[PDB]
RNA sequence: UAACUAGGGAACCCACU
């Protein structure tokens, strides 16, 4: 049952949420990924703080 | 709170949840543009 | 064709990005949004 | 057996890739070595 | 701290440069004027790697010492990594 | 003589890794 058409989603400053200005949940609503605690811990790893400004701050919810 | 406690966020963490820049590698220093080598640069048409 | 990059147009690259907004968005390289000089979004998906 | 102009030769890159290999002043030492310790924790097993 | 006291490294870390070839790109994209004689190039990240290689970045480092001061390399004064 | 944005949550269950 697990095609990839029904897997494939992307997404693009589209719906966003009403209790915090962070966007969706699954791409039923057109939702984005989220970037969660371990990535935040692999991007400190990296020393990528501008990549880590950028997912967190600026392309999430600014 | 009930302490009247600070956070003088040298830290990661702090910096992130304030969204800000973070002190961590490509953010531990700082920038200054250099004001004579710029004098040797030509404009590009 | 759903996810995008800022390309900030300078000469070297205003002829280029000049064709890929008469494409318009869906003629795939081109692109959707482009932003005014005081941050003003103009769609290419609704054809101005 | 080295000869003199291998012998400079190799004390130049014995202080090269000496200098390469020094700790860079701005690393995430921590979540490195924490992952560095928590990677291998998933593959360790009690029971194999 | 005078060129006397100058005790950080003289190599340019991967995070400076990381961090110089961004910031450098990023003013090549908004019109600055180019340092080096570029041979032909559209994209900003390369003719900041360009740049870089000539060693003609204008740009200076304050490097944050951990007890407050602060050094000030220029680009060209740091040995680059590559 | 083209009127241009989107709206909830909480629980459980299942599946993927």
């Amino acid at each position: 049952k697990h095609m990839v058409d029904d897997k494939i989603h992307s997404r693009a400053r589209g719906p966003i949420q009403i209790l915090n200005r962070q966007p969706m949940e699954g791409r039923s609503r057109d939702g984005g990924l989220r970037f969660g605690e371990m990535e935040r811990d692999c991007q400190i790893a990296h020393g990528a703080a501008q990549f880590l400004r950028e997912r967190l701050f600026e392309a999430s919810d600014p | 709170a009930a302490h009247g406690e600070s956070d003088p966020m040298k830290g990661v963490s702090e910096n992130i949840m304030l969204g800000q820049l973070a002190p961590a590698g490509t953010g531990c220093f700082d920038l200054l543009l250099d004001a004579e080598k710029c004098k040797y640069g030509m404009e590009i048409p | 064709a759903n996810m995008t990059f800022a390309e900030i147009v300078t000469p070297f690259n205003i002829d280029r990005l000049q064709e890929l907004v008469r494409r318009g968005n869906s003629q795939y390289p081109g692109a959707k949004y482009i932003i005014r000089d005081n941050g003003d979004r103009i769609d290419l998906r609704f054809h101005p | 057996r080295l000869s003199g102009e291998a012998f400079d030769w190799l004390l130049g890159e014995i202080e090269s890739k000496f200098n390469q290999a020094i700790a860079h002043p701005g690393e995430m030492v921590g979540a490195l070595a924490a992952q560095s310790l928590g990677e291998p924790a998933t593959q360790m097993t009690l029971n194999t | 701290q005078a060129n006397q006291k100058r005790i950080t490294t003289p190599y340019m870390t991967k995070y400076e440069r990381a961090r110089v070839l961004g910031t450098r790109a990023l003013q090549i994209a908004m019109c600055a004027p180019v340092m080096v004689e570029l041979e032909g190039e559209t994209d900003p990240l390369l003719i900041a790697m360009k740049e870089l290689k000539a060693r003609k970045i204008p740009i200076i480092i304050r490097r944050y010492l951990p007890d407050g001061s602060y050094e000030d390399w220029g680009v060209d004064e740091l040995i680059i990594s590559d």
